[PDB]
């Protein structure tokens, strides 16, 4: 709920 | 000054710091990164500026994740800058954060088509 403005990045 | 990252112009210091401290406490294995187009760059835009990035992500991995969001063609060059300097390829994003995060606990990185910031 603290991340509506944050995009999470990841690498396969 | 008049030459200042746009995100800092629109959100005051103590508000940024409070969010930086909170998101670092909630997601300690990632680092918050503010990504913006360099002023004089002639290059496509990013949908969002605010990214939570795995500390163990390499700089080269991060380059590709941003490149594919800009939808660059193969022939379009892409460069990144932290405090006007291209990062070393041997760095991780957690390393850059630990070395260079601002006092609001965000790491700021700019991108451009050019190899010199704001050329
Ligand atoms: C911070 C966060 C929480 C849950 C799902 C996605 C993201 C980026
Ligand atoms: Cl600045
Ligand atoms: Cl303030
Ligand atoms: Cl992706
Ligand atoms: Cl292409
Ligand atoms: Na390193």
């Amino acid at each position: 709920d603290a991340c509506y403005t944050w995009e999470v990045l990841a690498w396969p | 000054g008049s030459m200042k990252f746009v995100y800092k112009e629109e959100h005051p210091f103590e508000k940024r710091r409070s969010e930086g401290e909170k998101i670092r406490k909630k997601y300690p294995d990632r680092v918050p990164v503010i990504v913006e187009k360099a002023p004089k760059a002639r290059i496509g835009d990013l949908d969002k500026k605010k990214y939570l990035v795995p500390s163990d992500l390499t700089v080269g991995q991060f380059y590709f994740l941003i490149r594919k969001r800009i939808h660059l063609r193969a022939e379009d060059a892409l460069f990144f800058f932290v405090n006007n300097v291209i990062p070393p390829t041997s760095a991780t994003m957690g390393q850059l954060y630990q070395e260079h995060h601002e006092e609001d606990f965000f790491l700021y990185i700019a991108y451009s088509d050019e190899s010199v910031y704001g050329l």
